[PDB]
């Protein structure tokens, strides 16, 4: 069975690349500024150093993960004015320069469907009574979009060349012509079925746009990394209110009632319980950050292989045969738009492995012997298109009546 | 109602018990410090980042000597800026872009540039370039070069071992006898 | 090195005991009070081992994650030729060279880099004998003197024959067909 | 001076109080033990590392 017709479809994929950078300060999370509390944690050990060095290392590799994925662009390229490249409407994937937030209309929907501690926004730099803080990333969201806009504008006017090396000027139908050839089919089909391909391309763009406009799911990978880091901090906050088996959860209710000899006994047990929850939170963030780099190592591969090239692996970059790939930005993650090729509408006929002609057995250089009831000819396995059996495309070697399935026909 | 609490167990806002005015409480100031240096070879001045604070209270506590820790030889030096990271002190603002030398936060980096001194600037992503578009022409490479790039990655680790009684006991007899009540934890 | 230094330095931590030395506590205090305070030290020192052992287990996983990457990447590129983009070096991979290292491996990836790009005017097909002649390989270019077919990895002219050009579909179907005569 | 210390706070060398002959102190002896066997199916004899 060999397919005849086809359609192209754009299936999206997401993954996290980034955990939110945290930091803490025992001197504030352990004590709440009690001086005698500060003088009894010393007598345990400078464990504070190990903690600070542990969280900053976990935090610093979140900026490494983000540059490893996005920052594969050597030059920022401008947004071209023409966006109907041969009919291919590219206004949704590109940023809108008429807006103040120069993001793509996809990324507008990507931000909205995705989106206890001190933080500073704007610029109202408020603080909390707890020792927790979140840190803003080095590579800001506008800079993230600026890497993303170069990957899309650069693909729209340089294409295959954009990731392979120096970006080369080339018409977009020519870029399709080399990409469509690369999957094992003849590049006449793009010129033959241009408006059909252009409409099926613009179909799945609007399909993704309406899918992400009304969705309740498919962004569960991104929001889970947001929620899992949020539920670690809530556990870390709420155990401050626990006694940890001491007389009180407040250091100024221990030293108040009890005399300072026995107060420092109860202060030790309240500090030690607060140290263990602080130390375990560091180990939990240490495991979860090592989990995310495996997705960041996937995203670093899947951008340089799929956006900056053309992928030939099975089910990599969606299902089908891969043609293009458009990256999009997400909070703590990336979004891909994989344009794949789907053959369709198969038909039955009878095939054969060899033709006997003048005492020799003839074999196709590529393709199969195709008999549709009328005559024999050769076509390819991914599209039904006849080729007359000549010795130009039929490899000639060996004798007739040796291979199983040699059929008397005529080769011209 | 006499006072309010936050989403944690802390009382963030109180009413005046005398004149009934409602007063928020802010946790006056704290945070971390990083040291931004060009290295001991290239210079001897350093820049400090007072993390996640309003510079109004930082510059006040410098002159009011309300800082812990404090240095005996220290000055603000008329170079203080409030970014999202906090208060960078000891670096001049530069309003153009370069490549990121030492990362600070929120797109801002720093380096030791020509007046040399420590300056703060915004990170550039790359050149303002362009890929022209044609409907008729393809640029095709003619000459070429080769290049050999090296990469490097560990495949092993300095594998260790730890004996218990030379660590937790120091071969004392009493430590070995308490250790029986913990079992084969070793 | 930092993992062993932490394991060393917390031998001298008091952990809230009377001292950090078991010999001081055996000498100074009574066998009840000595046994209490050395029990306080024995659990602080066990926790320091358990923390060290755990963080060795984490970095033993990451190094096995790179060692399984390097054993693949050696088989992919040293023992063969890669076809993945930017895997084993930036550009077009030719071969690679393994070199030993005290705790790892260093590769030397030999890559191809094109340059010196020149403008050429292009079009999809040639309308000869009323037939849309598509290039079997490469693209059609006109250099200002001759129409010919060249590759995109490098510029090299070839005469337009039916051995590197074929027809699927007649003319007036493709937009932009060359109106030239070929062999 | 009376005694020396290592890079960590362990006394590795003591000057003699009587003769002032300075003397290093090594650990007494310790280490791990391993046992080589061809299997109980094959022999009853083992080699010890
Ligand atoms: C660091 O802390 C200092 C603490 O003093 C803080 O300075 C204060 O900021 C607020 C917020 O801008 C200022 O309040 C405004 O001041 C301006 C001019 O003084 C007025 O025009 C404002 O009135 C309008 O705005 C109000 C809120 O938007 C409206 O409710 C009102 O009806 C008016 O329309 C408002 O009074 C305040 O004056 C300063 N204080 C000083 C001494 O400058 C600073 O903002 C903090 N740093 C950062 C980066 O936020
Ligand atoms: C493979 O399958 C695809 C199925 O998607 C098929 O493509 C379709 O072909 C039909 C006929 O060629 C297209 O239908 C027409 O498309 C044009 C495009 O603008 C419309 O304007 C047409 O509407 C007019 O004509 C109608 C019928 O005369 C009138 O009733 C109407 O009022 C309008 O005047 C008409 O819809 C169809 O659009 C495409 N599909 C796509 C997505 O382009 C293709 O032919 C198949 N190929 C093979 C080799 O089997
Ligand atoms: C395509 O690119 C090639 C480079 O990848 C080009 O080959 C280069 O061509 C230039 C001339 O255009 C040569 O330059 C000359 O080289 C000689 C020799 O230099 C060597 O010897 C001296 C003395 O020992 C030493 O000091 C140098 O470092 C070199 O080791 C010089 O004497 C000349 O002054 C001049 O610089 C290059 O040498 C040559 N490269 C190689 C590897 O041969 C090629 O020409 C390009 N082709 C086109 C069509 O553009
Ligand atoms: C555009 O490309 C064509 C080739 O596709 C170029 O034509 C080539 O011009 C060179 C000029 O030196 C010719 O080389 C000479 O040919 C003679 C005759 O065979 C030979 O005896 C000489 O030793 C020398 O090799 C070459 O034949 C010719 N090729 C063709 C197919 O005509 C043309 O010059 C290019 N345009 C520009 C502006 O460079
Ligand atoms: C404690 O101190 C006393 C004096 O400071 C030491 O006694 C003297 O030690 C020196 C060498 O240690 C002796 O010199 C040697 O004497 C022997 C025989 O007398 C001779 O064979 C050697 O060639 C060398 O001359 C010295 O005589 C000796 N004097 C006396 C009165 O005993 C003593 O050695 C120190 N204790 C220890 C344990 O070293
Ligand atoms: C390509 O898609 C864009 C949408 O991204 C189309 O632009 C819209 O056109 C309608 C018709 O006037 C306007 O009402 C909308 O406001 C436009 N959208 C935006 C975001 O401005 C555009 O028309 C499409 N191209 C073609 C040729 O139809
Ligand atoms: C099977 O495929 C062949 C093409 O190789 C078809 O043969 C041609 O059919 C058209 C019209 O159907 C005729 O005008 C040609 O003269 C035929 N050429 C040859 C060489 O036979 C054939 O029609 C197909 N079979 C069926 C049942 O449609
Ligand atoms: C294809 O044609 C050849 C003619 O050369 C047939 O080969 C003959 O087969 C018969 C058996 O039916 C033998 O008795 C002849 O000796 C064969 N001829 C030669 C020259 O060897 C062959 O049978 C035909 N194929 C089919 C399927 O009928
Ligand atoms: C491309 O060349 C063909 C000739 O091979 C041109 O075809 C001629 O078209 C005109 C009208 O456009 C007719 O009057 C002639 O009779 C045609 N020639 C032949 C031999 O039939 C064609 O017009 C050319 N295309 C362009 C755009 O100029
Ligand atoms: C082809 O034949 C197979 C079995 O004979 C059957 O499964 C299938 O429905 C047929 N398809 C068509 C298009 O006739
Ligand atoms: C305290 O007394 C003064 C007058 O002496 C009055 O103004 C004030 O409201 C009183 N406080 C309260 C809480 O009623
Ligand atoms: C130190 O700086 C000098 C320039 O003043 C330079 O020549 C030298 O190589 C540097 N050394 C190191 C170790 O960086
Ligand atoms: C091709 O581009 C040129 C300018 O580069 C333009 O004038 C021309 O109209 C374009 N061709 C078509 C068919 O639109
Ligand atoms: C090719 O043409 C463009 C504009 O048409 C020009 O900017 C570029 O420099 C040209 N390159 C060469 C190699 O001629
Ligand atoms: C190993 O043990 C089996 C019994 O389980 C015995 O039959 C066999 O002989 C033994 N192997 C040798 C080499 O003796």
């Amino acid at each position: 069975a060999i397919p005849t017709n086809f359609s192209i479809s754009i299936t999206t994929e997401v993954m996290p690349v980034s955990m939110a950078k945290t930091s803490v300060d025992c001197n504030m999370y352990i004590c709440g500024d009690s001086t005698e509390c500060a003088n009894l944690l010393l007598q345990y050990g400078s464990f504070c150093t190990q903690l600070n060095r542990a969280l900053s290392g976990i935090a610093a590799e979140q900026d490494r993960n983000t540059r490893e994925v996005f920052a594969q662009v050597k030059q920022m390229y401008k947004t071209p004015t023409l966006k109907y490249f041969g009919g291919f409407n590219f206004s949704q994937i590109l940023p809108d320069p008429l807006k103040p937030t120069k993001r793509s209309f996809i990324e507008d929907l990507l931000f909205n469907k995705v989106t206890q501690y001190g933080e500073c926004l704007g610029l109202i730099c408020a603080q909390k009574f707890n020792g927790l803080t979140v840190l803003p990333p080095l590579l800001t969201d506008d800079m993230i979009a600026a890497y993303t806009a170069a990957l899309v504008s650069g693909t729209a006017t340089a294409g295959w060349t954009f990731g392979a090396g120096a970006a080369l000027q080339i018409p977009f139908a020519m870029q399709m012509a080399y990409r469509f050839n690369g999957i094992g089919v003849t590049q006449n089909v793009l010129y033959e079925n241009q408006k059909q391909i252009a409409n099926q391309f613009n179909k799945a763009i609007s399909q993704i746009q309406e899918s992400l406009t009304t969705t309740s799911t498919a962004l569960g990978k991104l929001q889970d990394v947001v929620n899992q880091n949020a539920q670690a901090l809530n556990t870390l906050v709420k155990q401050l209110s626990s006694n940890f088996g001491a007389i009180s959860s407040v250091l100024n209710d221990i030293l108040s009632r009890l005399d300072p000899p026995e107060a420092e006994v109860q202060i030790d047990r309240l500090i030690t319980g607060r140290l263990q929850s602080l130390q375990t939170y560091v180990t939990q963030q240490l495991i979860r950050a090592a989990e995310i780099r495996a997705s960041a190592n996937l995203a670093a591969t899947k951008m340089s292989e799929c956006v900056l090239g053309q992928s030939k692996r099975v089910d990599f970059c969606g299902k089908g045969y891969h043609l293009m790939s458009f990256p999009q930005a997400a909070p703590h993650g990336v979004v891909f738009l994989h344009v794949t090729y789907v053959p369709s509408q198969e038909r039955n006929f009878t095939t054969a492995p060899a033709i006997c002609h003048e005492g020799k057995a003839y074999f196709p250089r590529e393709g199969v012997f195709v008999f549709n009831g009328t005559s024999w000819f050769i076509t390819q396995r991914n599209f039904f298109s006849p080729q007359i059996i000549t010795t130009d495309n039929t490899f000639v070697s060996g004798n007739c009546d040796v291979v199983i399935g040699i059929i008397n026909n005529t080769v011209y | 109602q006499q006072f309010g609490r936050d989403v944690s167990d802390f009382t963030d806002s109180v009413r005046d018990p005398k004149t009934s005015e409602i007063l928020d409480i802010s946790p006056c100031a704290f945070g971390g410090v990083s040291v931004i240096t060009p290295g001991t070879n290239a210079s001897s001045e350093v820049a400090v980042l007072y993390q996640d604070v309003n510079c109004t209270d930082v510059s006040t506590a410098i002159h009011a000597d309300q800082l812990t820790p404090a240095w005996r030889i220290y000055s603000t030096g008329n170079n203080v800026f409030q970014t999202q990271a906090g208060c960078l002190i000891g670096a001049e603002h530069v309003d153009t872009s370069y490549e990121c030398d030492i990362p600070i936060g929120a797109g801002i980096c720093a380096s030791y540039h020509t007046v040399k001194s420590i300056v703060a600037y915004t990170m550039s992503l790359g050149a303002d370039s362009s890929i022209a578009y044609s409907n008729n022409t393809i640029a095709i490479p003619t000459n070429f070069s080769i290049s050999i790039t090296t990469e490097v990655m560990p495949v092993s680790m300095a594998k260790t071992s730890v004996d218990c009684n030379m660590y937790i006991c120091g071969d004392s007899t009493e430590c070995a006898n308490l250790l029986l009540q913990y079992g084969s934890f070793c």
